[PDB]
């Protein structure tokens, strides 16, 4: 929603579709990605989150 | 580069129309008068280069021949695929309901 | 391969397997009761009858 | 004249029909006449697989193997034209019966190899002018030999290649590249040989019956290995007929 | 929502003419379909042939026209493939063939109409249920 709203704000003051994207933070998006959600685990799958989808 | 050929098939008129080469035979209850026993009959007599000769069917009524006229825009042909026409799958694919 | 009782088996005529190979690349051979797994079995079934002999 | 009650759990409906010792006569051919196989069988008695070379890029040997699927082998009730051709030759083109069976043959050590057993569209061919079917007559010929799985069939893991996931479902993440093979599946039609050899002729019936080899691929898994080379080996029965 | 007097209001024909069937009519057709149908065609479906479903478009399609009615009746007296093509009151219970199919002795064409009013009846409560399967459960 935050990505999107930011997106939309860049677009209003004029900027393309590539560069109202290419302004979202990494961070910001890395947030919005399943990989990240707690609720994703399982008991046995022990380690860092980076063991399972890799390092990002 | 390994293809999944039925899924490549379905980006041609194969995922169009009815191909009389390749589709299976419950396609052709889509269309009055075609199912079971011209349905039959084009399967029977698969292959065709093109569409039209699905016309020269051997014992073909006149009925029949206009009632295929009628549903060429229906018909597509493309290469027969294999995958589609061995174990029978024409006549039955394992799709019911 | 690092077989160390192996070579003890065929040197004394243990050669095949049940499973129809044999130590000097045959196909389709019957070894009988004593193929390495039999020697195997033998000597299992051999250890059980003398730790019962040993509680008597 | 045995029933179905006779037969049933001895075996023998695995078994082609023989010919006894007497039959080395000889079926004449018109040439003005057509002709069709009623019935043509096929008993394997013996599955030999190629082995998959050391490395040594020697001859590799067909070696012996051990059914086990059972008394499930035979292919029977099939028919089809028996051509006269203009050199005298005759060709059998096979159109329809049970022509095809699935077979796991164990080789020594205990690896499994699957076959679709088959001469599906066989087209098998004499020399030329045979004026009669003899003991001297032999067939030679090619047929197809489609995927041992047809294209519904589903993997363990739920993939197939009319049906089923396109990919490795369980590895959500994981790099698809090193996976294709087994996530793709491909359908196989290579072609297998035959070779039919006439060892017993009844004149009066139009009965012949002898010995085959066949030569064809294993199952490939949908695409993801190598098949192997299977050398067939067995008897055959066939009755010929004016049609 | 109701089963209203509009909802009972089915094609009698190919030549737009509608008859509007009463809510007795309606609990009569499902009865007797159940009776002597629903072996096969539970919920819309064929059991002995799932290509070949109960509903109002499907019929429409079939030859001669099923859609109503009388296209319905009909094929109770003399079921045909789905062109037309060919008479299968040998293997179709109808009443030709209620020496075979004895559950269609008693069945009269009051009976007649009011299975046919179900089959198209039902559709329109049901939607894609009706000749949906398992898939719509
Ligand atoms: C509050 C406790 C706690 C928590 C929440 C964590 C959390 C974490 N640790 Mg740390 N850790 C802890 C205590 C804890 N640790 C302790 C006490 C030690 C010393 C052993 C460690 C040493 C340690 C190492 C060396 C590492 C971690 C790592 C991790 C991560 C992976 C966890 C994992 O894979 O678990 C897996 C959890 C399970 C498989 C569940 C175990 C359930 C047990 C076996 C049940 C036993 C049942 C019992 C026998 C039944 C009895 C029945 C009877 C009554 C009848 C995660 C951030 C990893 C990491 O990524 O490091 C950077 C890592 O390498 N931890
Ligand atoms: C019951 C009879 C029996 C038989 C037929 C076998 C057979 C076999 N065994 Mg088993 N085994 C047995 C009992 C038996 N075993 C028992 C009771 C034990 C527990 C001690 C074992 C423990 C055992 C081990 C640890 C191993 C075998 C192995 C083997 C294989 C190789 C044998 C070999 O090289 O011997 C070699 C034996 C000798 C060289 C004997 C030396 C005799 C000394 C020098 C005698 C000196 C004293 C004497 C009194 C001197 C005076 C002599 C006089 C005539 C002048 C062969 C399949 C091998 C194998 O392949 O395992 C799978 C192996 O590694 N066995
Ligand atoms: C005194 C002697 C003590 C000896 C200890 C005995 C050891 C027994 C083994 C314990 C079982 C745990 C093994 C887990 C499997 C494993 O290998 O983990 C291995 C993991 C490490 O995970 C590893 O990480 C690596 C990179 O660091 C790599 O990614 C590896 O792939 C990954 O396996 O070890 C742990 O995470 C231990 C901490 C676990 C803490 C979780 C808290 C939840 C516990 C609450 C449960 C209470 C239950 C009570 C019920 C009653
Ligand atoms: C009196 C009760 C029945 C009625 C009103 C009825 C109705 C119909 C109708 C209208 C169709 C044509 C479907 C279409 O055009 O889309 C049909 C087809 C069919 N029904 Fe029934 N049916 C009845 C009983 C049964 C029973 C009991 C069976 C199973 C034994 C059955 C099996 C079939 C089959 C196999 C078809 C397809 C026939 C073909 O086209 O070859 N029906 N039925
Ligand atoms: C001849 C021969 C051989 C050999 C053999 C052998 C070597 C044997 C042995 C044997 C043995 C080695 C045996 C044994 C045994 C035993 C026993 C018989 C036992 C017992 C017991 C008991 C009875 C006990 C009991 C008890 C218990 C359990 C617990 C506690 C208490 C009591 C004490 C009561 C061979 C194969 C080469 C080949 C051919 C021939
Ligand atoms: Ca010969
Ligand atoms: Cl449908």
């Amino acid at each position: 929603q935050e990505i999107n709203r930011r997106v939309q704000a860049s677009l209003a003051s004029g900027a393309t579709l590539e560069e109202a994207w290419s302004a979202i933070p990494e961070k910001l998006a890395f947030y919005d990605y399943i990989g990240n959600n707690p609720a994703k685990g399982g008991l046995f799958r022990t380690g860092p989150m980076n063991k399972g989808d890799g390092i990002a | 580069e390994l293809v999944n050929v039925v899924d490549e098939k379905l980006g041609t008129a194969y995922g169009e129309k009815i191909d009389l080469n390749n589709t299976n035979i419950a396609a052709f209850i889509q269309y009055r008068g075609l199912y079971p026993t011209l349905a039959k009959l084009i399967v029977k007599n698969a292959p065709y280069e093109s569409v039209e000769d699905v016309l020269n069917i051997p014992g073909l009524t006149e009925r029949q021949k206009q009632i295929l006229r009628e549903n060429l825009e229906h018909f597509t042909v493309t290469e027969v695929e294999t995958a589609l026409v061995e174990g029978g799958d024409r006549y039955n694919n394992g799709l019911y309901k | 391969q690092g077989m160390f009782v192996l070579p003890f088996m065929a040197r004394l005529g243990v050669t095949g397997s049940w499973s129809g190979w044999s130590i000097t690349g045959e196909t389709g051979i019957d070894p009988g009761f004593w193929s390495f797994e039999g020697v195997a079995l033998a000597h299992i079934v051999l250890s059980g009858l003398l730790f019962l002999a040993a509680c008597w | 004249t045995l029933t179905y009650d006779d037969i049933v759990g001895t075996g023998l409906a695995n078994k082609c029909p023989t010919l006894d010792d007497t039959a080395r006569g000889a079926y004449p051919i018109d040439s003005s006449q057509t002709y069709r196989i009623a019935r043509l069988c096929l008993q394997p008695t013996t599955f030999l697989v190629k082995e998959e070379p050391k490395n040594k890029r020697q001859e590799a040997e067909f070696v012996p193997t051990k059914l086990v699927t059972r008394e499930t082998t035979s292919l029977d009730q099939i028919q089809g034209e028996l051509k006269v051709n203009s050199d005298g030759s005759l060709t059998f083109v096979e159109e329809d019966g049970i022509d095809f069976q699935p077979v796991t043959v164990q080789m020594a050590g205990g690896e499994r190899i699957p076959l679709l057993f088959t001469v599906k569209n066989l087209v098998a061919s004499t020399q030329p002018n045979v004026t009669s079917i003899t003991t001297s007559t032999d067939f030679k010929g090619e047929f197809n030999v489609p995927s041992y799985r047809t294209a519904n069939f589903l993997d363990p893991k739920g993939r197939g290649l009319a049906s089923g996931y396109d990919s490795a479902i369980a590895l959500p993440q994981a790099k698809e590249e090193e996976l294709a093979r087994a996530n793709v599946k491909r359908f196989s039609l290579t072609k297998g040989q035959i070779s039919l050899n006439v060892a017993k002729v009844d004149g009066r019936t139009g009965e012949i019956a002898g010995t085959f080899e066949s030569e064809q691929l294993s199952d490939d898994d949908m695409g993801a290995h190598e098949p192997h080379e299977v050398k067939i080996q067995g008897v055959f029965y066939a009755s010929i007929e004016p049609a | 929502a109701e089963l209203t007097p509009e909802v009972l209001t089915v094609p009698l024909n190919s030549e737009g003419k509608t008859i509007t069937l009463t809510e007795k009519q309606y609990l009569e057709g499902k009865r007797l379909f159940q009776y002597a149908c629903a072996s096969c065609h539970v919920g819309g479906i064929t059991k002995t042939n799932p290509s070949l479903d109960l509903r109002t478009e499907t019929l429409a399609l079939a030859t001669p026209p099923r859609d109503n009615i009388e296209g319905l009746v009909d094929y109770m007296k003399n079921p045909t493939t789905y062109d037309g093509e060919q008479e299968i009151a040998e293997v179709h219970p109808s009443l030709r063939s209620a020496d075979i199919f004895p559950k269609m002795r008693n069945l009269t064409e009051k009976d007649l109409v009011a299975i046919a009013g179900h089959i198209l009846v039902e559709p329109k409560i049901l939607g894609d249920k009706w000749g949906g399967g398992k898939v719509y459960y």
